[PDB]
């Protein structure tokens, strides 16, 4: 049932890219795409639409001490750019 | 004794926040004041009773002590 309403309510053909690349001619995807992803999905079930909201960077930090082990892991991140920004670049 | 050859220990995670976030006095007329209230009745059956044998022995120094002075004969 949830692996069902799952299915239905992300896998749904405006969040979808066909993408190619190759010895291939965007005349004959396009023919192939129209041929078979026609008729795929487009329309949600009972208007549930999933929505990004934004998260929130808390700032914190956890230790798992287990000395049993070679070597020590350490990762420290900051602040998301995000994408849009040349901040990125 | 430096810092990083004290024990062996395994199975711990422990988590924390930033000192920025989480704010400067979490409840502290709502918590303190009853946690402190528990703190006091932990400790003075095993505090206060000896400092009223003193105040007792005070009382009764400066007492006897003024009594002695007074004399009172009748002739």
């Amino acid at each position: 049932a949830d692996l069902t309403e799952y299915l239905s309510r992300h896998y749904k053909a405006p969040r979808m890219v066909l993408a190619a690349a190759g010895g291939l001619e965007h005349r004959q995807l396009l023919d192939l795409a129209q041929k078979h992803f026609s008729g795929l999905s487009g329309t949600y079930d009972e208007d549930a639409v999933p929505t990004l909201t934004p998260c929130r960077f808390t700032g914190s930090e956890i230790r798992h001490r287990e000395d049993g082990l070679p070597l020590a892991h350490v990762a420290i991140a900051v602040e998301g750019p995000g994408w849009a920004n040349p901040d990125n670049v | 004794r430096q810092f990083g050859h004290l024990t062996r220990v395994r199975h711990v995670i422990t988590y924390s926040l930033s000192p920025f976030e989480q704010r400067a006095f979490p409840h502290y007329f709502s918590k303190g004041i009853p946690n402190v209230l528990r703190r006091t009745r932990a400790c003075i059956l095993r505090v206060a009773p000896p400092f009223v044998v003193f105040y007792l022995v005070y009382t009764w120094g400066t007492q006897e002590f003024e009594k002695s002075k007074r004399k009172n004969p009748a002739a």
